[PDB]
RNA sequence: CUGCCGAAGUUUCCGGAUAGCAGAAACUCAGAUCAGUUUUAUGUGUAAAAUGAGAGUUUCUAGUGGGCCAUUUUUGGUAAGCAGAACUGGCGAUGCGGGAUGAACCGAACGUGAGGUUAAGGUGCCGGAAUGUACGCUC
RNA sequence: GUCAGCAUCAGUUUUCGGGGGCGGAAAAAGAAUAAGGGAAGGUGGCUGUUUAUAGCCCUUGUUGUAAUACGUCCACUGGGGACUGAGGACUGCGGCUUGCCAAGGAUGCUGACAUAAUGGU
């Protein structure tokens, strides 16, 4: 397994387009 | 007399250290995970687990009316049955064989409870192209002796872990013959798995599957 | 061990019920279009090597021994050494006097008698 | 040899045979005895309990 | 759960259908049924609409001799009777037998009017149909397509409420009468703590 | 049927509708 | 007169049985008082017979029994599969069987 | 009417794992969902179906919404223990519990009871 | 039953996107593996990213926060009909989350006949003001007076006496 | 009479020789080659990892050389049908469960039996199996 | 000889429980108990208001290593039922200690009946 850093990579949250 | 008593004796003792490092081993894995995604989330950091490098396959589908193109990758799959489970390494020239039958098959990642109960109920291995049960270690000594895999456990190891010689032990490995699943499948079975059916790749509920099958 | 046998009804020919001219002894159907060499379901069935009977129960009589046909009282001598495992059958061209010879030879030989009580 | 095939997990005879370590095995063990650390960090709980 | 050696069916209220295949599985299953008071079955949907129905079904005839198509029974009896027998085997000896362990009647006569007449609650018209949807009855229906018996059942029926009123109040008396003596006893408050 | 026609339908005449359905 | 009868009453409903093909060695039996595949567990194993007459007096007896074992429940609403001795006649669809209360694990 | 659903009232659990308990209607969901609560330890506040309940004639003052605490409180207050069991209904049901906890002696002794009370029939000419 | 999901993926790292963004939805799907075929379906469809070049990177189940508290939920869905373009907002009121989502895939496939792929989630929110709530059968039931009849109360076959079917 | 092996169902050239499928005999081959398969690489084709299987040839000798149905692409279309190819399937050599009944639909492929569990389809009654549970629509 | 009943086992299987690890938001809740915030589908009070003579919602602390649900695991355990008994001196792999054993396939204890039970035709 590997780590990723959330550092500067905050997620964006998503949702669909009508 | 006394000697081959000795050297046995010496060989179950080898054999129970063997077993003895291989849970250690699956326990400090499973905590160290654990251990790392709880760091993860208290950090706010994500953590992927890495990729499965091990996969069981069960065909679901029979032997009728099934297009010639699926049938040759079940032939070299060792799915010559419905309701046969075997293993499988999980790599980038497995998950394009899978995904063209996955109408007629469903897969997914066994733990180690379905591993070794496999072996332990439907273990059989291929010695001299014939299905003998795996009954006792020195079948298996015999004919994976080259590979230092000397008892069930240290087959189990070799499966699980998906080793140096995973080829060689899966394909020591009888295709497991299993059941109907106890509980029947869902309402429609062939649909994919995705989509309310039976089909395809299903990850973790294998597992579940494979308990109704043993 | 006890003898079981895997079919105890005969097979019968086809249509051997509705012709007196077709016997029951059995004969394998050629036609084509023969539902009943097809295993259409409510059709009789036919003889297979599946059910052919245990290696080791095979020609045994319920008694668990193999009836011997005998002729004299020479051959049931032969039967000494397998008075547990061959019974003594008198042939029916028998005459009535050597009848009691034989099985008195083979009751004082320990040799069984299949169908002793006979003219 | 080998007549009838007996079940390990329902064999605990057969068991012993295959798997010389299931005589001590220690299946169960209390490792969460200490103050158990509530570990979630606070811009989780954030994104977690969003929109 | 239980069985009897005779079950009499109160139709009053039941539905044609529902009473019906529970009746044709009891007579499968050995028991004697009779069905009383067949006039008073429910029907789901408007009587009109019934009407229609059975009239349709009175088309059913054949061109020659029309005493070889189709006997259309008019009475309320007979039509449960055809709704029971369609679902039996009636074509076989099992299905012919079931026939005959059922006794399908118009209102109650005598031998059935001092017996207990225990209901099913899975033909019921008022746990089965939705509160305000049409429903016809078997009596007017029968009635207006020919049976001709619709008046003196009535008043058949008005004398056996009647005479079945007053027993009941015989009894009910008697029954006020063992209930005032049963707490007399101080016996039945003594040990009272098994629940009877 | 009850109305005037059979909703029952001829074994061909079902596999014609799904090849009307088809084109 | 009501001091016996130590057996449950149950009828012998059909063979075990597809919609076109009878298997007459295991017979459907409905065991009265029982409603539930939960509650047909307390019947397995129990001894269910069928009691007949016949007209030869063998033995001095005009009653003949056809022994049988409840096996396991049939389906949800209570029915249990009974194993006789020999298998019953396509006539008792209906009839009366006794369902002792022996071999007791109560 | 007599039986309404509104908050305050008291209700029979008659279809689940809480069959025969006692609960109170804390807060009304829609027309076929109704959240309640008990003050019975065993019993934990939750939401539950009107086909597993069944509507008791006892409706309690209770505020909307009230909290576990509170409405075993109210409970305590009004004292809705022991009211249900006034009614002949609640005493029908715990005789028919006591009846079906009986074993084969205590029923012996109720056939010798019975017995006893059927002995007198003595009614006034 | 349904499982609330919370997914967060996004495409491989390369050269080209040493950092590429991380996308999270709040999907519904029974399992794990559902709800990742579902976000993958859905990033396709929506920010043309690929499930080949893509990899999950974390999934997480939502339990309701106050599942004991009566709440009211306004979803705005996408549903797909003969013309396959529709877009109703639909409220329901109960005690999770969840269950809106569940009584709402109940509602659309009873009325007009949708399924599972022909309806796509596409915003859910809690109301929690009366001046917001709009449907009048929610208004009536965040009525304070709220008190109405119980409605259809509806082996052991041969009931010896009628039912009271009634208080 | 039983048992075993078991097709072709049509190319390619002039009724055929040929090939193909099925067998036999005799050879060599296991540090070897194959494959109705997938990856990798080079530009759909070519070349070299995964998985399965012991893999090859030479001789010679039987049977086959039709069609039907369906999918997809495509060629025109036509009152509307349809017509022309290709494509691999299904039938054809083959019973069984279900679809009320059935050459082509859903499952499933067969020695004789016991037990267990399922597929497709079902659980009001005929009929084995809940007049199950939850939410809606409909007179 | 026939047919039964039970026990201790082996193989296949089905069906109920009990106990204990581990995991998730180290469940969410919740309860009890301290802050602050807000209000209503507005209670006492006086249509309008802010816990009073009802209470509710939000945040935090605490009780906390809370419980429970759930997923998962036990080479953890207790029962009920059905089918099967192939093989025929000893070898083997193991366990407990020469021996004993659930360890390379069923034995033991009893009955009833023979004028009948079973198997037939």
């Amino acid at each position: 397994a590997h780590f990723v850093s959330t550092e500067n990579n905050e997620p964006v949250t998503l949702h669909p387009v009508a | 007399a006394a000697e081959k008593k000795s050297a046995r004796q010496k060989k179950r003792e080898l054999i129970a250290k063997r077993a003895e490092a291989y849970e250690a081993e699956y326990r400090a894995a499973e905590r160290e995970q654990i251990e790392l995604a709880r760091k993860a989330r208290a950090e706010g950091n994500y953590f992927v687990p890495h990729e499965p490098k091990l996969i069981f396959v069960v065909r679901i589908r029979g032997i009728n009316n099934i297009p010639p193109k699926a049938r040759k990758i079940m032939q070299l799959l060792r799915l010559l049955q419905i309701n046969n489970g075997i293993f499988v390494k999980f790599n980038k020239a497995i998950k394009e064989m899978l995904q063209v039958v996955e109408p007629y098959v469903t897969y997914g990642i066994p733990n180690h409870k379905t591993v070794r109960e496999l072996i332990y109920k439907r273990g059989f291995g291929k010695v001299n192209k014939q299905r003998i049960p795996l009954s006792d270690n020195a079948i298996i000594e015999a004919a994976l002796g080259k590979y230092s895999i000397l008892s069930v456990e240290d087959l189990i190891h070799e499966i699980y872990t998906v080793g140096p010689n995973f080829k060689q032990a899966a394909n020591f490995l009888w295709p497991f013959k299993l059941s109907s699943p106890l509980g029947g499948w869902r309402e429609r079975k062939f649909k994919h798995f995705i989509e309310g059916g039976d089909a395809g790749k299903r990850d973790e509920h294998i597992n579940g599957l494979v308990q109704k099958m043993l | 061990v006890n003898i079981i046998k895997k079919r105890t009804k005969p097979f019968k020919r086809h249509q051997s019920d509705r012709f007196k001219r077709v016997g029951e002894s059995w004969r394998k159907p050629r036609g084509i279009d023969s539902c009943v060499r097809r295993r259409f379901r409510g059709t009789i069935s036919m003889p297979k090597i599946g059910y052919g009977n245990n290696k080791k129960t095979r020609y045994c009589m319920p008694n668990g021994l193999k009836a011997f046909l005998v002729r004299n009282v020479s051959d049931v001598e032969l039967l000494l050494m397998h008075n547990k495992t061959y019974a003594a059958e008198i042939a029916g061209n028998v005459s009535a006097r050597k009848r009691v010879e034989i099985v008195e030879k083979a009751r004082a030989l320990g040799v069984k008698v299949t169908n002793a009580g006979a003219k | 040899a080998h007549v009838q095939k007996k079940n390990p997990l329902k064999n605990k005879a057969v068991l012993s045979r295959l798997n010389p370590y299931a005589k001590a095995y220690k299946a169960n063990v209390k490792i969460n005895s200490e103050k158990t650390p509530k570990a979630a960090g606070e811009k989780f709980l954030s994104v977690l309990h969003e929109n | 759960s239980e069985f009897q050696k005779v079950v009499v069916i109160d139709a009053k209220g039941h539905l044609l259908g529902r009473l019906a295949s529970v009746v044709a599985k009891q007579l499968l299953g050995g028991q004697k049924v009779v069905v009383v008071r067949c006039e008073e079955l429910n029907i789901s949907g408007h009587f009109f609409r019934n009407k229609l129905k059975y009239l349709a079904y009175l088309r059913k005839a054949c061109r020659y001799n029309p005493s070889r198509g189709a006997f259309h029974f008019r009475a309320p009896s007979r039509i449960f009777q055809k709704a029971v027998r369609g679902m039996l085997p009636h074509k076989t000896a099992r299905g012919q037998a079931a026939l005959e362990h059922l006794q399908a009647v118009e209102g109650i006569p005598p031998p059935f009017d001092k017996q207990k007449r225990v209901v099913v609650p899975a033909a019921l018209r008022v746990l089965r149909l939705k509160p305000g949807r049409k429903y016809c009855t078997v009596g007017r229906l029968s009635s207006e397509v020919g049976w001709k018996y619709n008046d003196i059942v009535a008043k058949l029926e008005e004398r056996r409420k009647v005479k079945s009123a007053a027993f009941y109040q015989a009894k009910l008396a008697k029954q006020k009468k063992i209930a005032s003596a049963k707490e007399a006893s101080p016996v039945n408050q003594k040990l009272s703590q098994f629940g009877y | 049927s009850l109305k005037k026609k059979s909703k029952r339908r001829t074994t061909r005449l079902r596999s014609r509708i799904e090849k009307k359905a088809a084109e | 007169a009501q001091g016996h009868r130590l057996y449950v009453k149950a009828k012998h409903l059909s063979f075990q049985r597809s919609k076109h093909v009878i298997h007459p060695g295991t017979s459907i039996v409905k065991i009265e008082g029982c409603d539930s595949k939960e509650e047909a567990q307390f019947y397995l194993g129990k001894r269910v017979c069928y009691v007949y007459k016949s007209s030869k007096a063998v033995r001095g007896s005009k009653i003949r029994v056809i022994w049988g074992t409840i096996a396991r429940p049939h389906g949800n609403s209570g029915a249990v599969r009974a194993r006789f001795v020999h298998n019953l006649p396509a006539k008792t669809f209906g009839s009366s069987l006794r369902v002792m209360l022996y071999p007791s694990n109560i | 009417f007599k039986r309404y659903v509104e908050v305050g009232r008291v209700v029979l659990v008659t279809k689940g794992e809480y069959t025969g308990k006692l609960a109170v209607i804390v807060d009304i969901v829609d027309h076929k969902r109704a959240l309640i609560d008990s003050p019975c330890s065993e019993f934990p506040r939750q939401v539950i179906r009107y086909g597993s309940v069944v509507l008791t004639h006892i409706v309690m003052k209770l505020p909307r919404g009230a909290r576990s605490g509170i409405v075993a409180k109210k409970w305590k207050a009004q004292d809705v223990c022991n009211k249900w069991a006034s009614s002949a209904w609640a005493k029908k049901l715990e005789a028919k519990k006591v009846r079906s906890q009986l074993n084969d002696f205590d029923r012996f002794a109720v056939m010798r009871l019975k017995k006893q009370r059927r002995e007198q029939v003595n009614v006034a000419v | 039953a349904l499982k609330e999901y919370q997914v967060v993926g996004r495409k491989v790292p390369t050269e080209h996107e040493p950092v590429p963004k991380l996308f999270r939805m709040r999907l519904f799907a029974p399992n794990e593996s559902v709800a990742k075929s579902r976000y993958w379906y859905f990033l396709k469809m929506i920010n043309k990213v690929k499930k080949a070049t893509g990899e999950i990177v974390a999934i997480n189940e939502i339990s309701e926060p106050k599942p004991l508290k009566a709440k009211v939920f306004g979803i705005w869905i996408r549903y797909d009909s003969r013309s396959g373009t529709h877009n109703m907002y639909k409220e329901f009121r109960d005690t999770t989350r969840v269950g809106a989502v569940e009584a709402m895939y109940a509602d659309m496939a009873a009325r007009h006949r949708a399924r599972f792929r022909s309806i796509r989630i596409l915003k859910v929110v809690e109301v929690e003001k009366k001046e917001d709530v709009r449907r009048n059968y929610v208004k009536q039931l965040l009525n304070p007076h709220l008190k109405f009849p119980l409605p259809h109360r509806r082996k052991k076959v041969f009931a010896p006496h009628r039912p009271s079917t009634f208080y």
